[PDB]
């Protein structure tokens, strides 16, 4: 006919658990890689150099990255 | 070898039946999809 009407098992829990799914990832999501680029940018990632003479390094900064 | 007279008479209602349901199935009164509320 003209139009016909279909019959789909259903449209409101697939979508809605995704939206709601997707919210929350990316609510904690965003922050984070913010995060990431920030501490990317302002503050620098870091650099070698060597073991000064007759110095004790500290526990951390052994390693490059800040987060670490 | 025709027919059960009562299966013509079955078949023919079962038919109606058919008809009706189908009527209804068609759908487009008042266009019933009405989600809200170059270069």
């Amino acid at each position: 006919g003209k139009r016909l009407f279909i019959i789909k098992p259903s449209g409101f829990y697939d979508k809605r658990f995704l939206k709601l799914l997707r919210f929350y990832i990316l609510l904690t999501g965003i922050p984070v890689v913010i995060g990431i680029t920030l501490i990317n940018v302002f503050i620098g990632e870091a650099e070698l150099a060597e073991i000064p003479e007759g110095y004790v390094p500290e526990h951390w900064e052994y390693f490059k990255h800040p987060i670490s | 070898s025709g027919y059960t007279p009562d299966e013509k008479l079955r078949l023919q209602q079962l038919r109606e039946l058919r008809r009706r349901w189908l009527k209804d199935q068609e759908l487009s009164p008042r266009e019933p999809v009405l989600p809200p509320r170059t270069y």
